């Protein structure tokens, strides 16, 4: 199977600053994968992002009861499906697994099924943080809206000096500590 | 509640 | 702060569409088109919220017309063929005879066209797996997560093999230990 | 605008009959309405991009088309006499919530016998040289009567223009034999004027009932004239008394 | 399901007088809601609607209130004018998807205010191209209510208001006829409550 594939895409986007307080909408249609028209709630009006999209710009802003229709959009699709799910999507805290174990001139502590993503990891090195030869995994989104992420120590694991990883989390009013 | 759907709108022929 | 998307798409010559909402690069639902139901992302999701599938399929229905539509502006110019980035992790760090999960991660793809199968030990592996549907990208590509729930023994070796177009041979990422 | 033919149609039982619709609006979504003399307003069918979207009507019996964005046609296999109703025709701009903009409507009548049809009698009738005496004005009377179904459109031509300035039409008809459930209707009108326009000899008053029945590919096998769409008019010129 | 239910049977006002239409709505969704009006010989007409829960719609003087706490939406108007006898709806569509629920329309009838009342029973005639002889009640004021006649050889059509825009004229009139030999103007609305002073010419 080896014949050519046609791909149309449309992305109705909603972009919120501080909740509700600042809302962006966005209407897209694309072609494969370019744009070529395109709603912005702050231009106003339907715009070719290319020619390809000039017969639906100058058609769709000429149907009586579209700018109107688009230019509520914010208040009435944006803000309103954030008021929908905002009790299990903005509101979703899950508070994190927190795993310390060596791999051994490396010491790693694994934070797992944590939401949201926005996350601060630090290592201490006995009373003060180690900031340096510190490697993070980075975010990694694992799909089933959890999150998790590997920060690892290049450290000389020496006895007698307690090693302390420290998470900080929307979903926790303090610190997580684990020792090794 | 009950979401909400941005409707396709059909292309200029 | 937050963004949330309707993303739908339509392929031809497959005939094949998806619907679905993302919040912050998650599904919150789709519409199963066969079935012409709402799909939520996590169950819990269906008690505080609904969603009318019929309205999904009359967007489907629109943007079905109007590919042909655009395929005709672009005098049949084809989609050209992106490969995939596959990376096989675990959603916690592995224990010895303690549950697991295995995740196949496909990212930076188009068309959204893809065979994903688990391999045990080089053997098709097809009980436990679940899979999400194609999520949209930044830059309008597609990803999808495959999950093989797994109990981790030193003697199994596990394997994710990927077949799309951009490639050739299927790509297979590898995972023991 | 919204577009809907045919303005009126009767026809049998077990006919079939076929309404067409055009939206000029640019809209996706159109809409089929039935209304009926109680002014109850029940959706049959809406269109989407030449998909169907809701059918809330009896199974089987109607068949909506949609060859374009802006048209929708509606087809009956059968009519039987409870689909008797005013069709309105309505276009939205997609198939979210909004605004409905109807047409005309279509005015359709289903008999069982269709040599019940009467074309009307049209009769003017001149003003009281009382009331002219007492008033100063004059008013002519126009009867329509023996018309079935209620399909007329009644008008004043005075000097061969048609006029809308002092008439009165009834807005429904009366039965002339209310028991009867396919009785023949009759209809009044008044125009009325100032005592000197009536008393010129030299002006001109019709009254024109606009029938809408049959068709000439109708079988008519009756011993009256067919009673096809036609116009029937009575006229009275002035009198200086 | 969705339910609308707004006030019943034909209303009947005259010029000037404050109008309410009673609406009252039953639903599971968030709705919005909408009026429309019918006037005569036309279809359906968006009058305004109300996307948002406790807000306010207006035009060419109606108004209603989106009242979500008692689930009403009433129409009202300070001063009907003659100008707006026609059949207003009150309709109502989830917000998700359009399915227009409409209640069953109520006909508004407003009738003018005659200054100078003048009614009398005329006769007229024609050449004679039917055997008929109609009568004419005219010029009564709008309190005046025409009955339907009780013979069955006897038709009585209802009150009709036309208006001579010339000369700013609006009267009343009613036309009765026919083909009895007994039959006779004087006699022709005695089923009606006519003023006394209604002016019988002798013919
Ligand atoms: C967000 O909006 C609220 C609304 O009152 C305001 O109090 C708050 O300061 C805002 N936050 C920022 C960061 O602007
Ligand atoms: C499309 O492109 C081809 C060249 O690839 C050209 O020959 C043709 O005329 C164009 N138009 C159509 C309708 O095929
Ligand atoms: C998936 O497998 C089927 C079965 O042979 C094949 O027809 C199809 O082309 C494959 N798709 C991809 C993307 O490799």
């Amino acid at each position: 199977d080896t014949r050519p594939r046609f791909l149309e895409q449309v992305k109705h986007e909603c972009h919120f600053f501080n909740g509700t307080e600042r809302v962006r909408f966005l209407d897209r249609y694309f072609y494969h994968q370019e744009e070529y028209v395109r709603f912005d709630s702050d231009v106003g009006e339907y715009r070719a992002v290319t020619e390809l999209g000039r017969p639906d710009a100058e058609y769709w802003n000429s149907q009586k009861d579209l700018l109107e229709q688009k230019r509520a959009a914010v208040d009435t699709y944006c803000r309103h499906n954030y008021g929908v799910g905002e009790s299990f999507t903005v509101q979703r805290r899950v508070y994190p697994e927190v795993t310390v174990y060596p791999a051994h001139n490396l010491l790693v502590c694994s934070v797992n099924g944590f939401y949201p993503g926005s996350i601060e990891v630090r290592w201490f090195r006995n009373g003060q943080e180690e900031k340096t030869g510190v490697v993070s995994t980075g975010l990694i989104q694992n799909g089933d809206w959890t999150f998790q992420t590997l920060v690892m120590l290049e450290t000389v694991p020496r006895s007698g000096e307690v090693y302390t990883c420290q998470v900080e989390h929307p979903s926790l009013t303090s610190p997580l500590t684990v020792e090794w | 509640g009950g979401y909400r759907a941005r409707p396709a709108k059909a292309a200029a022929t | 702060e937050h963004v949330i998307i309707q993303a739908e798409f339509y392929l031809n010559p497959d005939q094949s569409g998806e619907f679905m909402f993302d919040f912050d690069g998650d599904e919150i639902f789709h519409v199963d088109m066969a079935k012409k139901e709402t799909v939520w992302r996590l169950e819990e999701f269906g008690r505080f919220a609904s969603f009318e599938a019929q309205g999904a399929l009359a967007n489907i229905a629109v943007d079905k017309a109007n590919l042909e539509i655009m395929t005709k502006r672009s005098n049949y110019t084809p989609i050209t063929n992106v490969p995939p980035e596959v990376t096989v992790l675990t959603n916690s760090p592995v224990e010895l005879r303690e549950p697991n999960v295995l995740i196949c991660f496909i990212d930076k793809f188009t068309p959204p066209v893809v065979n994903v199968t688990w391999l045990r030990n080089g053997k098709p592996v097809t009980t436990g797996v679940s899979e999400t549907v194609f999520l949209p990208r930044e830059d309008h590509l597609f990803r999808k997560f495959h999950y093989l729930p797994f109990l981790p023994s030193t003697e199994d070796v596990y394997d994710c093999r990927v077949e799309h177009w951009g490639l050739d041979e299927p790509l297979l990422k590898h995972w023991e230990f | 605008a919204v577009f809907q033919t045919p303005n009126y149609h009767v026809t049998q039982v077990g006919n079939e009959v076929s309404f067409n619709c055009k939206q000029t609006l640019g809209h996706d979504t159109m809409y089929w309405y039935k209304q009926d003399s109680k002014k109850l307003l029940k959706i049959m069918f809406s269109y989407n991009n030449k998909q169907l979207i809701v059918n809330e009507t009896v199974p089987r019996r109607f068949s909506p088309q949609s060859s374009d964005k802006a048209h929708l046609n509606l087809r009956i296999k059968s009519v039987e006499p409870e689909d008797s109703a005013v069709y309105l025709c309505a276009s939205s701009l997609d198939w979210g919530v909004n605004t409905l903009y109807f047409g005309a409507g279509t005015r359709l009548s289903v008999l069982e016998d269709l040599n019940k049809v009467f074309p009307p009698e049209v009769a003017v009738f001149e003003p009281s040289e009382a009331e002219i005496s007492h008033t100063q004005k004059a008013t002519l009377v126009c009867l329509a009567t023996g018309f079935f179904p209620d399909h007329v459109e009644l008008s004043w031509w005075v000097n061969g223009k048609e006029v809308h300035s002092g008439v009165c039409t009834d807005p429904q008809p009366l039965k002339e034999q209310p028991a009867l459930n396919d009785s023949r209707y009759a209809l009044s009108s008044r125009l009325r004027v100032s005592a000197t326009f009536w008393q010129n000899p030299r002006n001109h008053f019709r009254c024109q009932v606009q029938f809408y029945g049959l068709s000439e590919n109708d079988e008519w096998t009756q011993d009256r004239a067919k009673p096809v769409t036609q116009i029937v008019s009575a006229e009275a010129w002035g009198r200086a008394d | 399901g969705d339910s609308v239910t707004q006030t019943e049977g034909p209303v009947t006002l005259s010029e000037g007088t404050s109008l309410t239409v009673n609406c009252s709505y039953e639903t599971k969704q968030y709705p919005t809601l909408f009026w429309y009006v019918q006037y005569p010989g036309e279809g359906p007409q968006l009058l305004f609607k109300v996307p948002k829960a406790n807000e306010k719609g207006s035009n060419r003087g109606f108004e209603a209130t989106y009242n979500k706490e008692a689930t009403s939406f009433h129409l009202q108007k300070a001063s009907v004018q003659e100008s707006d006898s026609a059949v207003y709806y009150c309709a109502l569509s989830p917000s998700n998807t359009n399915k227009v629920v409409f209640g069953t329309g109520t006909r508004l009838q407003v009738l003018p205010n005659i200054q100078n009342p003048d009614p009398a029973v005329y006769q007229l005639r024609d050449s004679k191209s039917s055997d008929k002889s109609v009568c004419l009640f005219t010029d009564f004021d709008s309190q005046t209510n025409v009955s339907q006649s009780k013979d069955s050889d006897v038709y009585i059509t209802d009150k009709c208001v036309l208006d001579m825009r010339s000369m700013d004229f609006k009267s009343n009139s009613a036309v009765a006829w026919s083909n009895k030999s007994d039959f006779a103007c004087a006699n022709a609305f005695n089923n009606s409550i006519i003023p006394e002073d209604t002016f019988f010419p002798s013919p």
